[PDB]
């Protein structure tokens, strides 16, 4: 069975400290505080730090990742209507899939909107906002 | 626990009344279904503190009622009648699913897809949706 069904831990990363990067003579980008206007599409997939003010906080919501099904015909557990397991696939009769929330993988989810600070906005524009997803503990 | 309590009540009627020969006012109790509802769980952490790991675990809350829906009838037993020979079945619900017969159950009448659902001869159960703040 997939390892993620039993992992009780969550992984997080914190960025390089500017003092350490300067000490080791490297140009750290991860810890640089960025406004949503400076956040272009080129930085998609990069590890960045966003500086701003929180405007909206979504409440805690469950978030499914792998839906677990059970088949009474063969007893196998299928992880994502009709059972696709090896026994049912070879057999002429296939069992019906029933969802099992207990074995399904769930995570705590919230969404928050960040907005630019006043000094970050050039004259004549409107303070844009960006969406932040928070997962795990 | 509820199934245990139902069996316990059945045992209580059998053991404490008729086995004790006190009386026999239990004939219908063998058939009726019971349920025991726990209420005084220790004080809980409130709605805003709940977490995904708390799913399926009994908790306690307080709040205020805002909106109440009317008594929605939920299906428990389905009533089917054959559209060519007028035979009547009684199909119960197993885990929230309705199994529609594909053929009439009578030996003489075997027409496929000959069964029809009669809405108003079914048996329903009361469902009420309440909103709490
Ligand atoms: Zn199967
Ligand atoms: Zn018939």
């Amino acid at each position: 069975f997939p390892p993620n069904l039993t992992r009780r831990y969550f992984l997080y990363f914190k960025p390089l400290s500017q003092n350490c990067a300067r000490r080791y003579r490297k140009k750290a980008i991860s810890s640089k505080p960025l406004s949503v206007r400076q956040i272009k599409g080129d930085f998609l997939g990069q590890l960045i730090t966003v500086r701003g003010i929180i405007t909206r906080v979504s409440d805690v919501k469950p978030a499914v990742e792998v839906i677990a099904y059970t088949c009474d015909q063969c007893g196998y557990e299928v992880f994502q209507s009709e059972c696709t397991s090896e026994e049912c696939s070879q057999n002429q009769t296939k069992g019906q899939l029933f969802m099992s929330t207990r074995a399904s993988k769930f995570s705590a989810f919230q969404e928050c909107k960040i907005q630019e600070l006043s000094q970050q906005v050039p004259v004549g524009h409107i303070p844009r906002s960006l969406n932040i997803h928070v997962n795990g503990t | 626990v509820i199934s245990i309590m139902d069996q316990t009540i059945k045992d209580c009627m059998v053991s404490l009344i008729v086995d004790n020969n006190l009386d026999y006012d239990l004939d219908e109790i063998e058939t009726k279904f019971y349920k025991v509802r726990p209420y005084n769980v220790g004080s809980c952490k409130g709605m805003r503190e709940l977490n995904p790991n708390d799913i399926d675990k009994l908790i306690n809350l307080k709040g205020l009622v805002l909106r109440s829906t009317p008594v929605i009838p939920d299906m428990k037993v389905a009533f089917f009648k054959c559209n060519v020979c007028d035979h009547t079945m009684a199909v119960e619900i197993d885990r929230g699913v309705i199994q529609e017969p594909a053929r009439c159950e009578r030996i003489d009448c075997n027409e496929p897809n000959s069964m029809s659902l009669i809405h108003n001869r079914c048996s329903f159960a009361d469902k009420q949706v309440i909103k709490l703040q």
